[PDB]
RNA sequence: GCAAGACUAAAACUCAAAUGAAUUGACGG
RNA sequence: UAACUGAAGAGUUUGAUCAUGGCUCAGAUUGAACGCUGGCGGCAGGCUUAACACAUGCAAGUCGAGCGGGGGAAGCGGACCUAGCGGCGGACGGGUGAGUAAUGCUUAGGAAUCUGCCUAUUAGUGGGGGACAACAUCUCGAAAGGGAUGCUAAUACCGCAUACGUCCUACGGGAGAAAGCAGGGCCUUGCGCUAAUAGAUGAGCCUAAGUCGGAUUAGCUAGUUGGUGGGGUAAAGGCCUACCAAGGCGACGAUCUGUAGCGGGUCUGAGAGGAUGAUCCGCCACACUGGGACUGAGACACGGCCCAGACUCCUACGGGAGGCAGCAGUGGGGAAUAUUGGACAAUGGGGGGAACCCUGAUCCAGCCAUGCCGCGUGUGUGAAGAAGGCCUUAUGGUUGUAAAGCACUUUAAGCGAGGAGGAGGCUACUUUAGUUAAUACCUAGAGAUAGUGGACGUUACUCGCAGAAUAAGCACCGGCUAACUCUGUGCCAGCAGCCGCGGUAAUACAGAGGGUGCGAGCGUUAAUCGGAUUUACUGGGCGUAAAGCGUGCGUAGGCGGCUUAUUAAGUCGGAUGUGAAAUCCCCGAGCUUAACUUGGGAAUUGCAUUCGAUACUGGUGAGCUAG
């Protein structure tokens, strides 16, 4: 199944997730088809918290793709 | 096999096998008629023979004992050496 | 759309199949001359045309047999 | 020479060779000495170099040297020696580690003591 | 770690001032024995060259005027040559920005070390942070103010005394009442003094 | 290769030099 | 707008000289180890050797909304729990680098293929049957495991029926499925199941070109090379077979043989190169050793099976059990490498409608100066230049503003108070939109009102209290190479990278005083590049220093006069694909700064396709006459 999920790249204590599209038998941080963004939990001063490439996010979610659950809330997010 | 779930999936591996094999079995045995009648000659024998082996050949690739193509390739093959005959 | 070879027959014994020669010109990494390298490959002619010594043009298809997935389009040069 | 020449013969690397072939690509190597002996130096040198003879835990058997005023080793003693070799000496390729395993630090130094194992004095 | 030992030492080994002491009447004739660098027989020594001795002691003059040791210098070394311009002038603006040397300059704080502790103990407000690391290097713009719980002792009020008729230059622009900074952007090989040939730094650093 | 041998052709080990051309002396049956 | 900026030499052959030429040294680097010393923090890293053997715990389950049985708490029953059977998962994630020199890998292209879960789209889900576990009864055995007799349900199994499309057709025809469950009022929703299609993903197959040595390895191959009939595959194919033909591969290195996982990258270097392939990402191979298959959408399956083996263990002697190269841990080996920790809070993964359960992945914590980066160990003044040490010409000089003394400060550590953020959400409360008899139920969407929900965790951070209080060593000092004296010693003891020092004034040994260099480190050993233009493509040589074959002739090969037409292979230019991310580089963004994390570019100099240009090289035609 491909997916829509968060990779978990940062710092110890710092997390820096790429949001990726993948399919689901691959590891966490492993092999993607494409990265579509990325979420900055904690983003201080003049750093982007959330960046999330809508257009792809449609063609994804239209061949099959389904996020992760907080990638559905954070494509919330944007959008708005 | 160390977990419970292991063994169970062991259990049915051997049960399986042992439907499969039956049915796989069958396949094999209708196309040897089919081919002995071949050998044999005649078309109206040839032909009853293939008659009878073609249902279950297609019956037993519906089940997934044997790939749909491998059903075709024999559905294919044995009728141009049918037609062969006469 | 495809990509074709073109070469010199060397032998034709084998039943409907050549063996053609492509010649290349490979720059050296280092020391920066071109030099010529050659390739055999095992074509297939299913009317037993091409003899050797012809120049023929080929190009690559599915596997005929092994090593064989090559097939002969024309004779450019029939010598 | 010309440039065929190079495409045909290339240019051949003559590969080094290890100074130290008993330490088998180790820093160290630990060793037990099978005799504790004594050597004189080459021509125009004088002295009573003390010297061991080890067999290392990489099959080899060679002499190693002991620096350093005042020793302790024996025979069956077990040491650890390292590559550097003594000029005068032909043929002693390593050194025995003091302050290792056996080999106990130097008496009465106070400089250089990283080097004869000899702890801070108090 | 920083170097804590007897000062005028290494303004006798360097030749000149250093500008460490900063005291009254220090004028370099505090020590009596300048001219005459440290030690048993550092007496009949005027010197003559090495031309490595010539680098070694340029690069030890720079650094111990600045308080850096060696890790930290070499560092300094390796951006400035990556900086687009001169690799030495680059090196001195990179000195030059270091918040215990602008601390210095502004006025707080007699010396180097003394601007030094007074920044190490949070006593320095960067933008508004109580910072606490002398080798962060202030951005043109940048406000420097003193602390609030310490602005009264009389350490730093003193200091603004000798900080006058010798120096607050151009490149800052302090005001000695509201205890404030505004660093404007870095000098150049004009603002600081020419003795310092940092050619030699950069021909010790390609060795 | 009849043989004498030729040809192809290493490594361990060892030393901190070996070498060319010229200089000034000294020596030369 | 940047994406670049780059290159040092010394010593040593001689009485001296220039050259040649080796050796040695100064730099950077490390998964290092060892010696002496050791305060803290932040980030990383941590069996490189025995792919040696493994005690103990844990690393893969889940679903009662598929199905019978059961069991029991609270009240004859309803909620709950689960050994079985049946779904799905267990083919992922995790480890390792033994094998592998090409069925691997990298780059660029292709057919002849399959592909559970996911997304659309169609056509359906009709009706029967026989079983088997559990269960009951007995029985074998020490156990492990089994047996027998009956009884059973199902989304387990198998017929029959009906097929938009599907398959086979000789084109007329023939052939082939499925399963129910749940929530609300037989109807509707879902969740399933069947048959197809095309999208995604994922995998298989094929081609070309590259991928370490060795010729003191030159011949190799007989299903071998090709064809045909047949068989076999999801799929092309000697993949297999019978027959026929004889081929095929090799000095552009076949075959054999030693070594080796491969790439992105890493280190070094001015580059060109050279070394390398820890940690991170991709691919491959492997799972105690050798075979084999089964089941599945996928395995020839790390914690599955079968059979052989060694080895260990239990045994009532008949038989049985096992596989840390998962995470911890042990023994061993070794110069050398960590805790038998916590939590699923986050990100994922499996199951489930959900609730939730599982997860040694992961997130964290422990240990280790192993590295990088940061901070600290106080700051001012202070001359009688104290005392003491050391040298001394015995007056002095030096340690040295150093110390005392006086005045301040409180980082970090200690002790107290606060204290984010990592948590998006879910649950209740109201509505809107749908679907539909329906405002039910279920999906989605809002709004405020409270409940919850953090392993780390005494979190970072902030603010107070105290008191200079808790915190410096290592190497070196003849030249190279920064920094010198005394005393002891006497070719001894010793030092030593090279040159060399030491035979009674040793700046070279040992100690001291002084000094230089680094600094929570500093030295030594080991290793790679460098300097080394010391394999020279960039960038060397061969009269005498090493180096022209004894001399010809010629094969492969290399290179070839002049003019012209043409071509467009080399060559050049553009465009278009591709060249994973990370890393490197440049701008800039967040950590108090820096390491570190991160946005965007630049780069990836390659290869492919396509279009253009023809001076030069090549091909082809035609000439010419200086070779
Ligand atoms: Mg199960
Ligand atoms: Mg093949
Ligand atoms: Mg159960
Ligand atoms: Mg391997
Ligand atoms: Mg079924
Ligand atoms: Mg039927
Ligand atoms: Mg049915
Ligand atoms: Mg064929
Ligand atoms: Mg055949
Ligand atoms: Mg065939
Ligand atoms: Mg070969
Ligand atoms: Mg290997
Ligand atoms: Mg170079
Ligand atoms: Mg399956
Ligand atoms: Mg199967
Ligand atoms: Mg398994
Ligand atoms: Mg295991
Ligand atoms: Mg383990
Ligand atoms: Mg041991
Ligand atoms: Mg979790
Ligand atoms: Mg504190
Ligand atoms: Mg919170
Ligand atoms: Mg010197
Ligand atoms: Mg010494
Ligand atoms: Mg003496
Ligand atoms: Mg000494
Ligand atoms: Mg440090
Ligand atoms: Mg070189
Ligand atoms: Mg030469
Ligand atoms: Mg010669
Ligand atoms: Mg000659
Ligand atoms: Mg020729
Ligand atoms: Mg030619
Ligand atoms: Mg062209
Ligand atoms: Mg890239
Ligand atoms: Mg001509």
């Amino acid at each position: 199944m491909v997916v829509i999920r968060l990779a978990r790249g940062g710092a110890k204590k710092r997390p820096f997730y790429q949001i990726v599209v993948t399919d689901s038998r691959n590891a966490r941080d492993g092999r993607f088809i494409e990265r579509i963004g990325f979420f900055n939990p904690t983003a201080q001063g003049q750093a982007e918290k959330l960046r999330l490439d809508a257009d792809r996010f449609a063609h994804w979610v239209s061949q099959g793709a389904q996020p992760s659950e907080r990638v559905a809330s954070l494509a919330a997010q944007a959008k708005k | 096999a160390n977990s419970a779930q292991a063994k169970k999936r062991a259990r049915q591996n051997v049960k399986a096998r042992k439907h499969n094999a039956s049915l796989r079995s069958m396949v094999r045995t209708y196309i040897k008629r089919t081919l002995s009648a071949i050998a044999g000659g005649d078309y109206a024998v040839a032909t009853e023979a293939y008659k009878k082996a073609v249902p279950v050949i297609d019956r037993m690739a519906d089940k997934g004992i044997i790939h749909k193509n491998k059903a075709a390739r024999h559905k294919s093959r044995l009728n141009a050496q049918v037609k062969a005959l006469a | 759309t495809v990509r074709t070879l073109t070469g010199k027959v060397v032998s034709d014994k084998m039943d409907k199949s050549i063996v053609v020669l492509i010649e290349r010109r490979v720059q050296h990494p280092l020391y920066g001359k071109s030099i010529r390298r050659s390739t055999k490959l095992h074509a297939h002619d299913e009317n037993n045309v091409a003899k050797i010594g012809d120049v023929v043009t080929i190009k690559e298809s599915r596997p005929i047999s092994k090593t064989k997935a090559w097939t002969l389009v024309e004779v450019v040069e029939a010598a | 020479a010309t440039t065929n020449q190079l495409i045909r013969k290339g240019r051949t690397t003559l590969v080094e060779k290890s100074k130290v072939p008993a330490l088998k690509a180790c820093p160290q190597r630990r060793g037990v000495c099978t005799r504790v002996y004594t050597t004189t130096p080459k021509k125009p040198n004088s002295a009573m170099r003390k010297v061991c003879r080890v067999r290392l835990t990489s099959g080899f058997e060679v002499s190693s040297y002991i620096g350093g005023e005042g020793h302790n080793l024996q025979e069956h003693s077990v040491v650890l020696i390292r590559g550097g070799r003594v000029k005068d000496l032909p043929g002693v390729r390593y050194h025995t580690v003091r302050g290792s395993l056996d080999c106990a630090g130097v008496k009465d130094r106070n400089q250089s003591r990283s080097k004869y194992g000899a702890k801070r004095p108090k | 770690a920083r170097y804590i030992g007897p000062k005028c030492k290494l303004s006798r080994r360097e030749g000149t001032d250093l500008q460490l002491k900063s005291g009254v009447k220090p004028f370099d004739v505090k020590t009596k024995k300048a001219n005459k660098a440290p030690g048993q027989h550092g007496q009949a020594r005027g010197g003559k060259q090495s031309e490595y001795s010539l680098q070694l002691r340029e690069k030890q003059k720079v650094r111990r005027i600045y308080g850096v040791l060696e890790r930290q210098f070499s560092n300094y070394y390796k951006e400035a040559a990556r900086v687009k311009g001169a690799t030495g002038e680059n090196l001195l603006k990179l000195l030059e920005s270091r918040l215990d040397n602008v601390v210095y300059r502004m006025g707080f704080g007699s010396t180097r070390a003394e601007a030094r502790q007074l920044v190490s103990h949070r006593s320095i407000t960067l933008n508004g942070r109580r910072v606490n690391i002398a080798s962060i290097q202030v951005k043109a713009g940048d406000v420097i103010a003193v602390h609030e719980g310490a602005k009264q002792q009389l350490r730093i009020k003193n200091a603004i005394e000798l900080a006058a008729q010798r120096g607050i230059p151009a490149w800052i622009e302090v005001d000695h009442s509201k205890l404030e900074g505004t660093f404007k952007a870095a000098p150049d090989r004009s603002d600081l003094p020419a003795e310092i040939n940092e050619s030699l730094i950069v021909e010790l650093y390609s060795k």
